[PDB]
């Protein structure tokens, strides 16, 4: 209900400038102080700054390590809150959240949105070729199969993978990114009943952000 | 600045014990008015955002499991898991909330479990990556226990190693399993040279390799 949305991640080159946004809704914007939290790739959370609410004036406060390089922002009729970033590095790089906050003194609940991915570096943007797979000719194994695709050569991260639109998630196992060169190759695996496939329709719906792509892929028997 | 100190970098438990974590702060976050303690504690599970679970060191969010409670006051505190559920595979994270916002370096928390054996399963390349002059040999190894594995390619009997891509999931929340990703990639006419494809998963659970295996002409 209460929503917090991320966007403008993405590619970006060393000293370039990018924007990122966090659309809200499902409570009075004016009323809260709103924060910025970065987090590189398997590292520790990070504050970067804050900015206040009306009734403190719609001030700011930032960390030290993103002084006078970020600002932060807040359009009080669109209900949107932005962070300008500028001057960007590799240590940049890095999952950005947006979260609701506050003086602490009102009974509150906390929410955060899923976060953007910004990626630093001067690799081009790649789609991916999402392929499919299928058992082998060979003969099965028990009344369960395992059913895949192979979302190969990206760039940059994050490539999202849902099966048959979200549906089937029970038994579904997505493996991270792994980089080789300039490119990203991931894979995810489901398992179904028998009864299950090919019976019925099983897809692989792979979205690639960074270039705007969506692929949505039948896995049908050799 | 206030500097948020945690311990330890991580931990480690069979569902049902019970864990305590550190937090620090370089200063008291005890406020003299209003009798609070600023310090909040979250919990990030993978792939996920951070979820507050604890704030003024003792309070519980609505929702939050009883199984959580937080203590201290000052600059010492402690965040404590009455009995470890599989679903609380995460890394907490405390936060001062005394003067602007600081967070802890985190502690992990991982889960025991009883040793559990790879189900494998291998997939030629598909038609579709053929024409596009490579080929992928995927081999899946899911739910296996502990994280630690080996896994061999073989190519018509003889080992191979170039151009394999190998990727762990983290632990699974709900049996606390681990999976793996391995990738033999090739380009058609290699493929295509050869017979005989072999995934081999060596795990502490057998001396003998779960072998998994298919021919480019199989019916
Ligand atoms: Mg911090
Ligand atoms: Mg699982
Ligand atoms: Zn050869």
């Amino acid at each position: 209900e209460v929503k917090l949305v991320e966007s403008g991640g993405g590619l970006v080159q060393s000293g370039g400038s990018l924007r990122l946004s966090c659309a809200t809704s499902g409570f009075t914007f004016t009323d809260y102080y709103m924060s910025w939290v970065r987090q590189p790739p398997g590292k520790a959370l990070e504050w970067l700054g804050f900015i206040r609410n009306k009734a403190n004036g719609y001030t700011t406060e930032y960390s030290p390590s993103v002084k006078g390089r970020f600002t932060i922002s807040r359009d009080n009729s669109q209900s949107i809150l932005y962070l300008q970033m500028n001057t960007l590095r590799a240590e940049d790089s890095a999952t950005y959240y947006c979260a609701r906050d506050h003086d602490g003194y009102y009974e509150r609940f906390s929410y955060w949105g899923q976060g953007t991915l910004v990626t630093v570096s001067a690799a081009k943007t790649t789609p991916p070729s999402v392929y499919p797979l299928a058992p082998g000719s060979a003969a099965q194994t028990n009344s369960m199969v395992t059913l895949g695709c192979l979302v190969k050569g990206y760039f940059p991260e994050p490539v999202t993978v849902t099966w048959n639109s979200g549906s089937l998630s029970s038994g579904v196992h997505t493996f991270p990114a792994v980089l080789q060169s300039d490119l990203y190759t991931l894979s995810s695996s489901v398992t179904v009943p028998s009864s299950t496939w090919p019976s019925e329709t099983v897809t692989c719906n792979v979205a690639h952000p960074a270039s705007s792509t969506k692929v949505d892929k039948k896995i049908v028997p050799r | 600045d206030i500097v948020m100190s945690q311990s330890p970098s991580s931990l480690a438990v069979s569902a049902g014990e019970k864990v305590t974590m550190s937090c620090k702060s370089s200063q008291s976050l005890l406020n003299s008015r209003t009798r609070k303690n600023y310090l909040a504690w979250y919990q990030q599970k993978p792939g996920q955002s951070p979820k507050l679970l604890i704030y003024w060191a003792s309070t519980r969010e609505s929702g939050v499991p009883d199984r959580f409670t937080g203590s201290g006051s000052g600059t010492d505190f402690t965040l404590t898991i009455t009995s470890v559920q599989a679903e609380d595979l995460a890394v907490y994270y405390c936060k001062q909330s005394y003067n602007l916002r600081t967070f802890g370096g985190g502690t992990k928390l991982e889960i025991k479990r009883a040793d559990a054996a790879p189900t494998v399963s291998i997939f030629p390349p598909s038609s579709e990556q053929l024409t596009s002059g490579g080929a992928s040999v995927v081999c899946f190894l899911n739910n296996f226990y502990p994280k630690d594995i080996n896994v061999k390619w073989k190519i018509d009997g003889s080992e191979r190693q170039n151009g394999v891509l190998n990727s762990w999931t983290d632990q699974d929340s709900k049996d606390s399993t681990y999976s793996m990703s391995s990738t033999l990639t090739l380009t058609k006419d290699e493929y295509e040279r050869h017979n005989s494809y072999t995934c081999e998963a060596t795990h502490k659970t057998s001396t003998s390799p779960i072998v998994k295996s298919f021919n480019r002409n199989e019916c």
